RNA sequence: AAGUGUACUGAGUGCACUUGGAC
RNA sequence: GAUUAACCCAAGUCAAUAGAAGCCGGCGUAAAGAGUGUUUUAGAUCACCCCCCAAUAAAGCUAAAACUCACCUGAGUUGUAAAAAACUCAGUUGACACAAAAUAGACUACGAAAGUGGCUUUAACAUAUCUGACACAAUAGCUAAGACCCAAACUGGGAACCCCACUAUGCUUAGCCCUAAACCUCAACAGUUAAUCAACAAAACUGCUCGCCAGAACACUACGAGCCACAGCUUAAAACUCAAA
């Protein structure tokens, strides 16, 4: 644009950054509701464990449970951080292994 | 109750011998949802149309029905329906007269339900015919106020269940609504570019227009022929040109329809008033009812 | 009662503008008060009502319609409108509707409660 | 043939427009 | 998933979040030149050297061809792939429009744009010697009244597409609606041809100003608002999703 146009329009108005799945916080607490499996998008196919958890803000979200083996059950307390899974569309949270009811990865 | 597995689209292509013009709902879950919305079918007499592959048939049989009268047109699906009947010892049949089909309550519903997922090219004539049947208290409704659950295109269902002033108000809306309680309960889901709505019709105990079906149809069609003009523009055509002005004025005045009202701003009460006045006019003028303005203009 | 025995006699000899306070929600007694004539409902003080959700004006019009149905032909009520005399909201549209149609001919009787805003 | 706008009907048609097609 | 080996950092490591990275770039085809024209405050230096064709409105008029009506004849006419359906009507001659405007036109003009191609007359086609929001805006559509040859959404009949008849509508008046692939898809003005340049398109650029765009879809959408006078147009988002488009 012209110099006058730039002056009139002022500096760019950078849009506010959208709040991530964790609403801007690096972690949250939640209560597990229902565990289940999910099929990753092809070519990846290995079943992946997910759990519906009600965050500290009331919102319910599906969170991927990493690793092998767990004991998560209904009404159990977990801590969930951000980070989308590579091949689980929609799932945009991860249970932090080693906190609260999430007994360490049951190796 | 164990039933045969639903045919996949592979078996359907093999069955129709195409080796590669119809859409099949092969989703038993959606069929179960439709059967649920149809109501409680426990020990009910269900008349099923447009059977097709048979997902609706399987869902209804899963529902504890007493007799389920299937009517199919294509003979390539009869083998599957026969297998279904053998699995669930379903009366299959290949214009059909349902009145003689079943063994009749006075005008609650007489435990007789109708379920249909037909081609949209065939549902509209069928629903018009059944509306006339309700008007005459005959056909499938000899048993009483039989309830119907039919799948239409999304637009057609919206027009059927449209309210006064709703952009989808139209002839179908008025015709269905002055005889039936119509409820649009929509599917996006079919194995083979439109959405599908499910609509439930319950005949009204007291119809909102006590006039002949053909008379009401003529009145509504002439009213709605000009959907963007004042109602009188479309009403005036019911009369010969010679007496058009005076007859239209007399009609509107003997009714209480404001001439500025557009066609979609007319309620069933307005249509009742118009139909009554038009019936009086036809009674006192025999030639009026058969008049066709385009036929006159042909000269 | 005073209105029944003094003014209803004159009214029952035309159009009636029945003003109803939107905040406060006489309706069932209209058939005796005015008689069988054309009536238009005007919900006043709409501006003072907060906008709880979109389409609240439509919801209010609907609610007035069921209230009238509970009490009347839809005496016949031919129009339900929402106005705010203080802010002049909808007054011009009401005037246009009044002048646009044959049905609104004759005199106009403005009936309502004390606080309805009839003066305004 | 394709598409824009617009209106009726249930994807077509009517009017005008463009080649982001062929001769 | 386990095992071996290796790499980086190391009393740390690195998973999440947040921040630091932020406008002199573009607008024919990717988002982008807003349908068109004119102001003010201003801005810029480009200010100093400097007929007529087809615009528009009104009034009047008509050559060819239609329809209808007259006779005169004929019994079929129309319709197409071929038939149906339909009319008893058809041919010549004559009279005869409120419709449309061959040929010129292989011209490229007028108008801001949309548009403007029958004839005559009247009125008439702004301006500085720069750019820059109220007035217009094709076809379609609506209101009231007229015209209705022909064409024709829709309807009906015949065997969606084909044939037949006919209506909105196309036309006049008086008002509305304001959208088009409103496109030369290339903004106005001034200037240049000096060294070519994503590709294609209408060779490439410079200066100057205004408008417009900041991934896709959600979304010519919702909410609100304006115009409406209620079924629509203009303005126009958000959330959720994706690493594409
Ligand atoms: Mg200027
Ligand atoms: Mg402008
Ligand atoms: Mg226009
Ligand atoms: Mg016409």
């Amino acid at each position: 644009a012209t110099l006058n146009q730039m002056h009139r329009l002022g500096p760019p108005k950078r849009p506010p950054r959208k709040l991530g799945p964790t609403e801007g916080r690096p972690q949250l607490k939640g209560v597990v509701l229902c565990t289940f499996t999910r099929k990753p998008k092809k070519p990846n196919s290995a079943n992946r464990k997910c759990c519906r958890v009600r965050l500290s803000t009331g919102r319910e979200a599906v969170c991927f449970i990493p690793g092998e083996g767990h004991t998560l059950q209904e009404h159990q307390i977990v801590l969930v951080e951000g980070g989308r899974t590579q091949d689980l569309p929609g799932v945009k949270l991860t249970v932090v292994r080693g906190k609260y009811d999430c007994g360490h990865v049951q190796k | 109750c164990r039933l045969p597995p639903l045919p996949t689209i592979r078996e359907i292509i093999k069955l129709l011998r195409l080796q590669a013009s119809q859409n099949f709902l092969l989703d038993l879950r959606l069929t179960d949802k439709i059967v649920r919305k149809a109501g409680n079918l426990t020990n009910a007499y269900v008349y099923e149309v447009g059977p097709g592959p048979g997902g609706i048939t399987r869902s209804i049989l899963n529902a504890d029905v007493a007799e389920l009268l299937v009517v199919e047109k294509d003979t390539r699906f009869i083998p599957g329906l026969q297998m279904l009947s053998d699995a669930a010892p379903l009366r299959i049949v290949h214009t059909f007269k349902v009145e003689k089909a079943f063994s009749k309550r006075p005008w609650d519903p007489p435990n007789v339900h109708i379920i249909g997922n037909l081609p949209f090219s065939v549902s509209t004539p069928l629903i018009i015919k059944w509306l006339e049947n309700i008007s005459c208290r005959d056909g499938p409704f000899v048993y009483g106020r039989t309830q119907m659950t039919l799948t239409f295109q999304k637009e057609v269902a919206e027009r059927l269940a449209a309210n006064t002033g709703s952009k989808q108000r139209s002839r179908l809306s008025v015709m269905a609504q002055y005889l039936c309680n119509v409820r649009h309960i929509t599917i996006p889901a079919f194995v083979p570019e439109v959405d599908v709505g499910v609509v439930h019709f319950t005949p009204l105990i007291q119809p909102k227009i006590e006039q002949p079906f053909k008379l009401v149809e003529k009145v509504v069609q002439n009213v709605f022929q000009f959907r963007r003009k004042y109602c009188h523009r479309g009403l005036r055509m019911l009369f010969p040109e010679a007496q058009r002005l005076e007859s239209t004025g007399r009609l509107l005045e003997l009714a209480d329809i404001d001439p500025t009202l557009r066609p979609r701003q007319l309620s069933i009460s307005h249509f009742k008033s118009l139909c009554d006045v038009y019936r009086k006019m036809c009674d006192e003028d025999p030639q009026l009812f058969a008049y066709n303005f385009r036929e006159e203009l042909k000269r | 009662e005073q209105y029944l025995e003094l003014v209803s006699a004159a009214l029952r000899r035309s159009l009636v503008l029945y003003m109803v306070d939107l905040l406060d929600l006489l309706l069932p007694d209209l058939p005796a008060l005015v008689g069988p004539k054309q009536l238009i409902v005007l919900g006043n003080k709409v501006d003072l009502l907060p906008q709880d959700a979109p389409g609240y004006r439509q919801r209010l019009r609907e609610r007035l319609w069921e209230d009238c149905a509970r009490a009347l032909l839809l005496t016949v009520v031919r129009d339900v409108r929402l106005i705010s005399a203080k802010t002049g909201y909808g007054v011009e549209e009401l005037i246009s509707a009044l002048q646009r149609s044959w049905r609104y001919r004759g005199d106009v009787y403005l009936v309502g409660a004390t606080n309805a805003g009839k003066s305004t």
